[PDB]
């Protein structure tokens, strides 16, 4: 189902694409998996522990 | 974990990667060749090493 | 007041003045090591990955 | 909203009580950032009282862990609402779905 | 020298003595005000002593003669 | 020598936001070098105008609410943060917004000035629910580059500000996203030259040609410390 | 418009080829941009002179070995590749070398004219085994830019060259090595800035500091179409 949904969205089946470094600007040797992930902001702040 | 992965990745060999079998006069031009993109990182080459 | 002079004094107060770093629990003798401080804009202790 | 969820966010958000759920269905009559009023439909009007509800939102309030709590209206003027329907999003909800 | 202390020990003969001799030097190097025999080159008081024992100008045998000649000439001046 | 020089030949305008710029001819390897340098410059050092200070009547802080306004003051400031404004003459502009009635409030309701250009007049900014509800707002816009949080400006400026001078973070950079690709240029006697096509997407307030010209000028200025200073 | 101009601190030269130049202070992110631009220019478009074709009598191809020389001809090709030659007057140079006798041969023994300079006449090419054996060859020196290997030049020259010609990778660019690091700059009001440190290795015939100036000049003269 993930593969069909990626095909529907005009995205690679394997789920990885080639990225270019922001500093030097050349394509990385191997495809790198990139997608959207649900991050969380935990209560362990840094100024509360400083 | 990261240092060993990088060193393992770049101390490899492939059968027909790029610029295989070419002879180089030192590690300096090996680095310049890799940076210019004319030679792959895993390429069986002959290098004069002191 | 945190004037500029206090930082101009700090950058040379810390230099060549080692500072110990401790990570509880200190299982062995290596849990305490001394590092030469470097001043950073931030809030977290930057640690060398090799240690 | 989490793009990849499970489907029970809609359940936990309304069962937590941090959102303003409509007791009786009706049509929204006037909202602010603090108040929501609904003119209940004639079929839920008891013959004794006016039959118009008030939903007084709770604005920025201290938590037990020193975090903000507010509710913002997720509805607009003059649109129908149903019984058991969300009206104002909670501290960490998006259109009635939990969004941590 | 400045990052490592390897060549100090051969001039010293031990490791636990290098800290003692370096602190003993830095005492009158900082509060005594006497000019260090090693150059300055923008260093701190606790590391110029380490460089000096790196190049090994001072030793415990000779660290106790220049401080007695000074006091004996002091008493000669008094008397 | 055999060197050739890049020339700006085509400015293809997909829309008011998306732009295509073509640069040719380019020699071997220069396409990626110039493209990456231009991309790093354009994404970091383009000047622009952004809302920085908002004043609203009857409001003391940004954590309060006003009757008749559907959303909160924080939502108002976040909507203001995405205002695309272009100023020609001066560098600091005070904008005035007055509205009364029922219905959405857009950027078109700002009292327009001769030297201020509003890119998006349909960009909604506030919602009013009561007919008697009225909102009067003073908006202050400066010009700058980069991203300026709310701490640096208060640290730098030592004068006292009256209660109600709401400070918002400024994202001066108008460029949102750019990308480039290199193809083969067509020359009858040279079938090896390359052509650089740089895609630029941003709000208004920046003409793509003037942005690329500014990036080239700043790159040359930076190199001036290398041309003759060893 | 209020950008800060770096003040070049110093250049550290370990030798006449090894150099290290530090730039401070630089606006945030400009260190990487300038370092990449300079490195690409150095590795791509530095004009220079290098040997490309060597014709040796008595050898048919690379695997073939001449008698009387202790080394194979692959090391001969490597040693020829590692030659720094400056040609000022004209642009195409053909050189012939003839030597004999016991002892290593060197670049000093090649027949030279006024408009060809070699920074290392002591550079060793081969060692001879007996005085009876004689070494004679003709080599081709061209003027060009960048770095082109032999693999991309065999197909370029479709003419059937006489068998015995040997192709050598042409290192026109005088830069042996270029590397750059970016570290944090120190301004007590501006901790955001960064600094550049550039380490360069060149061969002879070019001052390592001069290579930086040449790269800056070429980049500026290529960008001057958009300054005004």
């Amino acid at each position: 189902e993930i593969k069909e949904l990626l095909k529907l969205g005009d995205l690679p089946t394997s789920g990885q694409i080639r990225l270019y470094d922001g500093r030097t600007g050349e394509q990385f040797e191997r495809p790198v998996t990139v997608g959207y992930m649900y991050m969380l902001k935990l209560n362990h702040l840094v100024d509360d522990k400083m | 974990q990261d240092v060993v992965l990088g060193l393992y990745y770049m101390t490899r060999d492939c059968v027909n990667a790029k610029g295989e079998g070419m002879v180089l006069t030192g590690p300096k031009e090996a680095e310049r060749l890799y940076r210019s993109g004319l030679a792959s990182l895993h390429a069986r080459v002959k290098v004069r090493i002191t | 007041r945190e004037e500029a002079v206090v930082w101009d004094i700090l950058d040379e107060v810390i230099r060549e003045h080692p500072v110990l770093l401790n990570r509880a629990p200190t299982l062995h003798r290596l849990g305490i090591q001394a590092f030469e401080p470097v001043l950073i804009e931030g809030k977290a202790i930057q640690l060398h990955p090799l240690v | 909203k989490p793009l990849v969820g499970t489907g029970m966010e809609r359940a936990v958000a309304v069962d937590s009580g941090v959102t303003a759920v409509a007791k009786r269905g009706g049509v929204v009559q006037y909202v602010d950032a603090s108040r929501i009023v609904i003119k209940v439909n004639e079929d839920e009007m008891y013959p004794g009282e006016a039959g118009i509800d008030i939903y007084n939102l709770t604005k920025y309030t201290r938590s037990n862990q020193n975090t903000c709590i507010n509710q913002m209206p997720c509805v607009s003027l003059g649109e129908p609402v149903e019984r058991g329907d969300v009206l104002a999003d909670g501290p960490s909800t998006d259109l009635g779905e939990l969004a941590l | 020298a400045r990052v490592t202390v390897q060549d100090a020990v051969e001039k010293i003969g031990n490791r636990f003595d290098l800290v003692l001799v370096a602190a003993r030097r830095a005492r009158q190097m900082q509060v005594g005000g006497k000019d260090p025999l090693v150059p300055e080159e923008n260093d701190k008081t606790t590391v110029i002593a380490l460089r000096e024992i790196e190049e090994g100008l001072i030793n415990n045998q000779i660290l106790d003669v220049r401080e007695r000649q000074e006091q004996q000439e002091q008493e000669a001046a008094e008397l | 020598t055999e060197f050739l020089k890049p020339r700006l030949v085509d400015i293809e305008q997909v829309s008011s936001t998306h732009a295509k710029v073509t640069l040719e001819p380019l020699e071997r390897g220069f396409g990626h070098t110039l493209g990456n340098a231009l991309r790093r410059i354009l994404l970091s050092s383009m000047p622009g105008c952004a809302v920085t200070e908002v004043e609203i009547d009857g409001v003391l802080h940004e954590y309060s609410t006003k009757e008749g306004v559907q959303e909160d003051i924080l939502e108002i400031l976040l909507n203001l943060k995405g205002l695309a404004v272009r100023v020609q003459g001066k560098d600091e502009v005070i904008l005035t917004l007055n509205k009364s009635g029922i219905g959405p409030v857009t950027a078109a309701d700002i009292t327009h000035d001769g030297d201020v250009e509003i890119v998006k007049p349909q960009h909604v900014i506030c919602h009013l629910t009561d007919e008697n509800a009225s909102i009067s707002m003073r908006i202050k816009v400066q010009r700058g580059r980069g991203y300026v949080p709310a701490s640096t400006r208060i640290h730098s400026e030592e004068d006292e500000r009256p209660i109600g001078r709401l400070l918002v973070d400024a994202c001066y950079s108008p460029v949102e996203r750019i990308a480039y690709n290199v193809e083969a240029a067509r020359v009858e006697q040279r079938t090896d030259l390359d052509k650089l096509v740089i895609e630029m997407e941003t709000n208004g307030t920046i003409d793509p040609e003037e942005a690329i010209r500014r990036a080239a000028t700043i790159l040359a200025e930076q190199l001036e410390a290398f041309v003759d200073l060893r």
